[PDB]
């Protein structure tokens, strides 16, 4: 886990912490993607969405996927190339999200999805790069997307979020396959 | 409140 890959987690738990200590609401008030026009220009709001888990499996589920596909796409393409896919991943998913469903939503997992569609299209499309998806693992992220589509769960799924995510790591995949 |  590289240094992306690491605050990237870290931010997540701190985040997780202030918002057992302080509650949900208190954290999303300050981190929720703008819910009023008051806050538009507040900039950190497109992107600290990603960084607030309403519970510990979402969490958990969103750092392991984030650790290994994240610190995969960190070691073997660089810590550049996650940056980006993140802030565009964040920033697309929360704006489908809020489209389709209005600001109160949170975690990383518009992210994680793009890392998904991103680090399997890179591995069919570009071999040698060094990135694939893992046949296991491409049953555990296909099960993984079914389980939100249909609300599996016990709380409800961000679909926009989800959608956006995988689109953008498919045209990140696409765009850098093509060489 | 919608999970992701």
């Amino acid at each position: 886990a590289g240094p992306v890959t690491w605050v990237m987690m870290i931010a997540c738990v701190v985040v997780f912490i202030a918002m057992q200590i302080l509650g949900d609401q208190e954290v999303m008030l300050w981190l929720a993607w703008p819910f009023d026009p008051t806050l538009k220009f507040e900039f950190w709001r497109y992107f600290t969405h990603a960084l607030m888990h309403f519970s510990l499996m979402h969490i958990l589920f969103n750092l392991l996927w984030w650790w290994y596909l994240g610190g995969a796409v960190e070691k073997r393409l660089g810590s550049g190339k996650l940056i980006v896919i993140t802030l565009i991943s964040a920033l697309l998913s929360g704006y489908v999200q809020q489209k389709f469903s209005g600001p109160w939503f949170g975690g990383l997992s518009g992210v994680v999805y793009a890392l998904m569609g991103y680090v399997w299209l890179r591995g069919e499309r570009d071999p040698q790069s060094g990135i694939y998806l893992q046949r296991g693992l491409i049953i555990f992220a296909l099960i993984w997307i079914v389980a939100g589509w249909f609300d599996l769960f016990g709380m409800s799924m961000a679909n926009g979020a989800h959608i956006a995510g995988l689109a953008v790591g498919l045209a990140m995949a696409f765009v850098d396959s093509l060489n | 409140v919608r999970m992701x």
